[PDB]
């Protein structure tokens, strides 16, 4: 199969400014590589094919270019209704038809620290035995942030799971929650649950923590 | 217009088969090859499988050969997938694809144009299960500046979706319900938060509005400091 | 009316 490999990950920009979005292939394809926009619920919708060809009702601001193993997608200014994820696909070599891992295009602002809050576990949980102590990370930019779990100090592994929202669509940020899972038994053989938080809107990473029955 | 309406996905159990429809209209339905392209949850888009234009030719995806099977009725302007063996790998929102016209001989442009919108598939040994609902108390440790938090944990449902409101839907602002997570168990659970003054935590109720239809539960849970 | 795209795969 032919590999396509997508970069950035991620494109941090403001309306009005121009993206670039690179598609590299694992070997020549031509010119066969095509482009599409996804937008979150919704359906593929296909953009540009034979690397520079646009498709129907594509606006002019949209132009690929590139052919063999090297391909970009720019878009001149971007638009409100841009900010997607992008996928490049190849028909040179085929079957399988190849899509690259895609780019997303996201809404750059001001960092925002978080806001960090803990819960313990209700105390009807706790009766049904099992203990989920939450952590909630609220309203930050850019979305890259650290959470670690410690008890009575020992840093936790394997026992959390986190989810996070989709961009805000009127502040542009994120938030993110972190739930640390235990038996009832083991919840109870320790004091102190500590959600300890790194994000570059903190001048030093935040630990909020509770003693276990206070 | 072109129109494709995907349908058939579900729950399944590994093992079990499902069938895929994609009905289609606004084109020449012959003159087009079908794709099949699937997309894990939070995943990018893998190609699944093609049927030519005459209904006699097929491509298949090599983590799905000998497991699904693609087909075309030309006179119904309906292609299927025929998903047998299904396995845990397989869950994702199943797209079908027209691909564009390449002229009147045997040929494939492998150029997808237009996609459905698309139909979920969850491939699981879970059973049905309602959750349970606890609550996220506004305390000392989630108060931060004049704002507090608290929320509901919606925990160990199968399968997805739940809904989640506040007070009946009337409040929204400051509303965030997490994607909810899959556990280790096989059962899902979520979290939905809300972050308001603290100053109205004792002149103000909030109550969780929590639906699993599957299960046939409708839980209200008012959350108390 | 419909784009005509190159042929990238053929059968027979």
């Amino acid at each position: 199969e032919i590999v396509l490999t997508q970069s950035p990950a991620t494109l941090s920009l403001s309306p009005g400014e121009r993206a670039t979005l690179s598609c590299r292939a694992s070997q020549s394809v031509g010119r066969y590589l095509a482009w599409y926009q996804q937008k979150p619920g919704q359906a593929p919708r296909l953009l540009i094919y034979d690397s520079s060809n646009r498709a129907t009702g594509v606006p002019a601001r949209f132009s690929g270019s590139g052919s063999g193993t090297d391909f970009t997608l720019t878009i001149s200014s971007l638009e409100p209704e841009d900010f997607a994820v992008y996928y490049c696909q190849q028909r040179s070599h085929w079957p399988p038809l190849t899509f690259g891992g895609g780019t997303k295009v996201e809404i750059k602002r001001t960092v925002a620290a978080p806001s960090v809050f803990i819960f313990p576990p209700s105390d009807e949980q706790l009766k049904s035995g099992t203990a989920s102590v939450v952590c909630l990370l609220n309203n930050f930019y850019p979305r890259e942030a650290k959470v670690q779990w410690k008890v009575d100090n020992a840093l936790q592994s394997g026992n959390s799971q986190e989810s996070v929202t989709e961009q805000d669509s009127k502040d542009s940020t994120y938030s993110l929650s972190s739930t640390l899972t235990l038996s009832k038994a083991d919840y109870e053989k320790h004091k102190v649950y500590a959600c300890e938080v790194t994000h570059q809107g903190l001048s030093s990473p935040v630990t909020k923590s509770f003693n276990r029955g206070e | 217009q072109v129109q494709l309406v995907e349908s058939g996905g579900g729950v399944v159990q590994p093992g079990r088969s499902l069938r895929l429809s994609c009905a289609a209209s606004g084109f020449t339905f012959s003159n087009h090859g079908l794709h099949w392209v699937r997309q894990a949850p939070g995943k990018g888009l893998e190609w699944v499988a093609v049927v030519s234009k005459d209904g006699t030719n097929e491509h298949y995806a090599d983590s799905v050969r000998g497991r699904f099977t693609i087909s075309r009725d030309n006179s119904k302007n309906t292609l299927y997938l025929q998903m047998n063996s299904l396995r845990a790998e397989d869950t994702a929102v199943y797209y079908c694809a027209r691909e564009g016209y390449c002229g009147d001989d045997r040929c494939y442009s492998g150029q997808p144009d237009y996609w459905g919108q698309g139909t979920l598939v969850t491939v699981s040994s879970a059973s049905t299960k309602g959750p349970s609902v606890f609550p996220l108390a506004p305390s000392s440790k989630s108060t931060s500046g004049g704002t507090a938090a608290l929320g509901c944990l919606v925990k160990d449902y199968f399968p997805e979706p739940v809904t989640v409101s506040w007070n009946s839907g009337a409040l929204t602002s400051g509303v965030h319900t997490f994607p909810a997570v899959l556990q280790s168990s096989g059962l899902y659970s979520l979290s939905s938060v809300v972050t308001v003054p603290s100053s109205s935590l004792g002149t103000q109720t909030y109550i969780c509005n929590v639906n699993h239809k599957p299960s046939n539960t409708k839980v209200d849970k008012k959350v108390e400091p | 009316n419909e784009t005509i795209y190159n042929t990238t795969l053929k059968y027979g």
